[PDB]
């Protein structure tokens, strides 16, 4: 029941990654392999896990059971650029 | 864009039982972080082959992406 | 306030020197002046990064005073250090 | 061991008018962290100098500290 969830997650993530490749590229007919996108998908999945772990620890730190903007802002405290772009 | 409840399950991948909860406000922000992260990964990958897209392209730029991303400056 | 950096580093060097001579079994192996300088700056800057994080974590929790949970959060990914630092 | 006075001032280097306030039981925890930090730096620097190759420099430490820079 949980293996099916994981697989559909990685599948839907894979679709967003595809939608991102095609836009960002093009304008410059470019090559990319099924192994490249697969690796990117995996990396984006883990990266999301890493961040989620942090946000959860940050919400908990303040005694909340729900992740805040302030949690995201804290996670991105050393990244004023991401802080700006991610806002709207 | 992507989903809203799928992000929850991916963000929670490392934690035990019940999924984490996220403010409606923060969902679009994580969505943007994701897109940026993918965009950065591809452009850096593409700049790596143009200098010097394979499994190797991504692998060459990966260490710096993570330092620069989720993290610093 | 570059004058404060020099005054505080001099203090730092006292313990740094103690530790250099310590696990050295009191004078056995040499250190260059560059190495001493680098270690000092590294110690001084890391303490500054951590303090800054400790303060942000305390403020995130709505406190004005840094407490144990802040340090533990800072050390979240190093369970061994968390223990060592309390023992 | 690094006096509580210095430590608080060093931890506060990057901000504020007045220094940060730290609970009493945390100060000796940071003092110990500091002892560990410099002990790791040195002992790793020593080990690096042996792997590649009595006298340590710029370079034994540089080699041991990660992709952190804090300068350039």
């Amino acid at each position: 029941n949980d293996d099916e969830d994981r697989a559909q997650l990685k599948a839907r993530l894979w679709i967003r990654v595809e939608e991102r490749l095609q836009q960002v590229l093009s304008s410059e007919d470019i090559k990319y392999t099924p192994r490249f996108i697969n690796s990117l998908l995996e990396l984006a999945y883990l990266q999301l896990g890493e961040m989620g772990s942090d946000l959860q620890a940050f919400a908990r730190h303040a005694g909340r059971g729900v992740v805040n903007k302030s949690d995201l802002m804290l996670y991105l405290r050393k990244q004023p650029d991401l802080q700006e772009r991610v806002t709207q | 864009m992507l989903s809203k409840e799928a992000l929850i399950k991916i963000l929670s991948q490392n934690e035990g039982g019940n999924d984490m909860k996220i403010a409606d406000e923060v969902v679009p922000m994580i969505q943007k972080y994701l897109d940026i992260f993918i965009d950065e990964a591809v452009l850096r990958s593409l700049q790596s082959h143009k200098d010097i897209l394979s499994h190797q392209d991504l692998e060459r730029i990966v260490g710096l992406l993570l330092m620069d991303m989720l993290e610093h400056h």
